[PDB]
């Protein structure tokens, strides 16, 4: 069995006459998150784009789970980017991973006969 | 001199960013063989150079998106009360019914579009971009252009419309005596926009080009390049290193050439997309956050305002303009001299219907009577090429009694 | 990187031509010299292409800088957010190593005050519109002021122009215009 990529994806067992599907082993990439060697030495490693059952603190993210960092419920300005709307920083000490916040929220006091 | 006017909404499409891809270099070139990696190790830092270029492009894509959309710091929100002097922004404002905070047009837009080859998620999802666009719309509606220079200054929408007409040489009262007409025209135009959209060749061409290039890179893996087979697993077998090395070298050279070609094309395309993103950022900064006076930069006709909407890997502008409709041929005169003193129009143009004389603004027929406050005197009517005889009212002598 | 590409065999027996010219005669040194030549030509072409692309980018940046110098400095600009955030006043150019630096002087309002406004005022059946200002009221009286700096003046016949009657304007209020002519008639 062949695909668009012209590489085999299905094969029939020569003994049991049963067909088998083959898919590649997840490879991804490795990135290191650091706040600078001047401030501290703790680092966090990001295994990109892999369900971390495969890899031998864990926080699952859309870009790949990040280990070595904690997850908080707050949201601050993006210090260094990760992907899919997640940023990490050295605010709290350890490495934290949060969701980036666009900014302060305000509502304009608007009415049909008011000017400033 | 035009007698009537029409409001026309015009759309414009601009690409902003492209898909971020990263190519596993040694996995593409050799796959998983150790001998192939050792044999490739003696060429140099081509692998690292390609990886560095392909990461720089990916960083630049997020820089482009952030520059285009992140132009405001505070996320403004419209009040629940919707009293904009008759205008209806329900089509472009977010609706709570939809799970994502996307407008009726921002969603219609979204419904019209082993080797080592990986993609990367964008830094900003499709929710944060929608939040930015909603904030920009709310700021433009509820504060005019003032939110582009400091804190938001609330102002009634009708008064903002009057001042925006004043900005293009049409006096205020034209709006105030015709508010319902402009409101109905704008509502009909914005309805026709969504009718017509339900078109995006610019946004689709980049996707097609990227897909074609990636597919060609994939398909370049089935060529012999002068070897006996196109798969390294059939070279490692049936042969020992001493004469398999030459064929592996041929494959390595071919695949390196393919990788370099693909990287160069990607770099050129990224530069083009960067230029387009800079243009889109300039349009967003000038047409939206303020009123523009550059001819044919924010739509055809005189510019009033624009509303930004998001799109997959792009941005869409809805320029609201002002176009005169009906004309009337008139007989004009450069100046009028009453008693040997030539009077020139202060800000209007002299027109006549055949028997009398009037002064009117250029962009909308509003005939007034010549007085001493619509004209200023200079010299005598002996050097002006075109001159006529008429009398100025001079509203001072009737009240002297 | 271009410098470091000179220490690669590219499939030869040595990375230095002085060790190929010796220990070998031309007939079989030619193939290895050919391999080295091909590798170094590829490196040179790659470097030249990258330099060309970078030069194009720098040319675009230089054109943008020239436009900024021509418009923000030599004159006053009215393009929003082109010569700094806020209303533009002037700019001063300073040099830098392989670059140029601009110091944009701008104008930003600071303190706000909520006011009650009105589209127009009709005195005796004649609706008066502001000539260049906006109508504001502090609660008991009415004033006309410029938009960008509170400077309350008194409504007269020279700050307003008449048109029609107060029957078609959506928002209208009742007030009187000073009309500074009748007091001096005596
Ligand atoms: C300017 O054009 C508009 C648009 O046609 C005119 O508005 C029309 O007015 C007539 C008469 O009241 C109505 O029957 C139409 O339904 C109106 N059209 C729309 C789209 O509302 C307007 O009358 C024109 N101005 C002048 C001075 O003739
Ligand atoms: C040009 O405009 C003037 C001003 O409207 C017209 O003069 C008026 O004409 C009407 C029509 O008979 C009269 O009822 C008014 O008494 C006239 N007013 C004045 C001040 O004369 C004039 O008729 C117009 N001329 C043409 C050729 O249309
Ligand atoms: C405007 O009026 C003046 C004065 O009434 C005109 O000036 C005279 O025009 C007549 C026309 O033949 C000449 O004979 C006189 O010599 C002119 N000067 C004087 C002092 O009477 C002027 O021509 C008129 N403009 C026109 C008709 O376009
Ligand atoms: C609105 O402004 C007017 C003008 O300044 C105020 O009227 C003055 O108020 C002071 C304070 O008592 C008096 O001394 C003046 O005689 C008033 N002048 C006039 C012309 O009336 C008015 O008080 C202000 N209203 C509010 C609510 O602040
Ligand atoms: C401004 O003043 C005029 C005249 O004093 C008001 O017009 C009258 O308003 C009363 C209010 O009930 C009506 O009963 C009359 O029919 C109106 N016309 C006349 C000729 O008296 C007008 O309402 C005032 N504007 C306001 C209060 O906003
Ligand atoms: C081979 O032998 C096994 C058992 O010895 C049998 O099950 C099978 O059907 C035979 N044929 C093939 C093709 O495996
Ligand atoms: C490192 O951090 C310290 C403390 O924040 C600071 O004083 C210093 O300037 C930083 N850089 C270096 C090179 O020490
Ligand atoms: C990872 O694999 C587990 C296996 O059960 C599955 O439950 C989970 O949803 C997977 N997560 C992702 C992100 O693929
Ligand atoms: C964060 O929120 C989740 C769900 O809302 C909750 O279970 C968790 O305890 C919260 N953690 C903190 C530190 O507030
Ligand atoms: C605005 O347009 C919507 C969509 O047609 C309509 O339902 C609504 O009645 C209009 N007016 C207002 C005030 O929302
Ligand atoms: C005005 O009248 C002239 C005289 O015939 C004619 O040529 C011209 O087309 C007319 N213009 C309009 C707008 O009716
Ligand atoms: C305008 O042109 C006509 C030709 O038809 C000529 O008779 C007249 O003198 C000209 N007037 C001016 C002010 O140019
Ligand atoms: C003006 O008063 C209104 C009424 O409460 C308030 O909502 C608004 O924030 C005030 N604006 C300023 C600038 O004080
Ligand atoms: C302004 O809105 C209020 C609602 O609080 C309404 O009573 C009033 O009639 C409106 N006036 C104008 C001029 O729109």
């Amino acid at each position: 069995g062949r695909d668009i990529d012209d590489t085999t994806d299905a094969v029939r067992d020569p003994q049991t006459l049963e067909i088998l599907d083959i898919t590649p082993c997840s490879f991804g990439g490795v990135s290191v998150i650091t706040p600078g060697t001047n401030t501290s030495n703790q680092v966090a490693v990001l295994y990109q784009g892999v369900n971390c059952t495969e890899v031998p603190n864990v926080f699952q993210t859309r870009a790949g789970c990040l280990i070595g960092a904690e997850h908080v419920n707050n949201s601050y300005e993006c210090d260094i980017p990760i992907g899919a709307g997640i940023c990490a920083s050295y605010q709290t000490q350890s490495i934290i991973a949060y969701t980036m916040s666009l900014g302060a929220e305000n509502s304009v006091a608007y009415s049909n006969n008011s000017i400033a | 001199i035009p007698i009537n006017f029409t409001i026309s909404v015009t759309t414009e499409i601009l690409p902003v960013s492209m898909t971020k891809t990263s190519v596993d270099c040694t996995m593409y070139i050799c796959g998983d063989s150790t001998e192939c990696s050792n044999l490739l190790l003696q060429y140099g830092s081509f692998c690292t150079q390609l990886n560095r270029a392909l990461t720089g492009i990916a960083v630049e894509q997020d820089k482009n998106t952030q520059e285009v959309f992140a132009q405001v710091k505070q996320i403004y929100k419209t009040p629940p009360i919707k009293d904009f002097g008759g205008f209806n922004f329900s089509q472009i404002l977010p609706d709570p019914s939809k799970p994502s905070k996307r407008s009726f047009i921002e969603d219609l837009l979204f419904n019209k579009v082993f080797n080592g080859l990986t993609v990367l998620p964008p830094l900003l999802t499709d929710e944060m971009i929608a939040q930015y666009t909603s904030a920009l719309l709310a700021g433009t509606i509820t504060s005019g252009w003032t939110f582009g220079a400091g804190a938001a200054l609330q102002i009634p929408f009708a008064m903002q419309m009057a001042y925006r007409f004043n900005g293009i040489g049409v006096t205020q009262n034209v709006l105030y005596e015709n508010q319902k007409l402009i409101a109905n025209q704008f509502n009909s135009a914005i309805g026709k926009i969504q009718d017509s959209l339900s078109a995006l060749g610019k946004l689709q061409d980049v996707v097609n080009q990227n897909a074609q290039a990636l597919n060609t890179l994939v398909k370049q893996l089935s060529s012999n390049f002068g070897a006996i087979s196109s798969v390294l697993n059939d070279i490692l077998a049936r042969l020992d290193p001493p004469e398999a090395e030459v064929q592996i070298d041929r494959l390595i050279t071919g695949r390196l050439q393919s990788l370099q070609t693909y990287v160069t094309q990607q770099l050129i395309r990224a530069a083009e997309i960067r230029a387009s993103a800079n243009l889109a950022a300039t349009k967003m900064s000038e047409c939206v956050l303020g009123q523009s006076k550059r001819v044919d930069f924010c739509g055809k006709g005189y510019h009033l305002m624009s509303f930004p909407q998001s799109a997959p890997h792009g941005v869409v502008f809805l320029h609201v303009t002002y176009v005169p409709a009906q004309e009337k041929n008139f007989t004009t005169a450069p100046a009028i001299c009453h008693d040997g003193k030539a009077h020139f129009p202060r800000e209007g143009v002299f027109v006549s219907n055949g028997t009398h004389w009037f002064v009117t603004q250029r962009n909308f027929y509003e005939p007034q009577i010549i007085t001493t406050h619509n004209t200023f005197v200079s010299g005598n009517c002996d050097v002006v090429i075109g001159i006529v005889n008429n009398t100025v009212y001079d509203p001072l002598q009737p009240e002297l009694d």
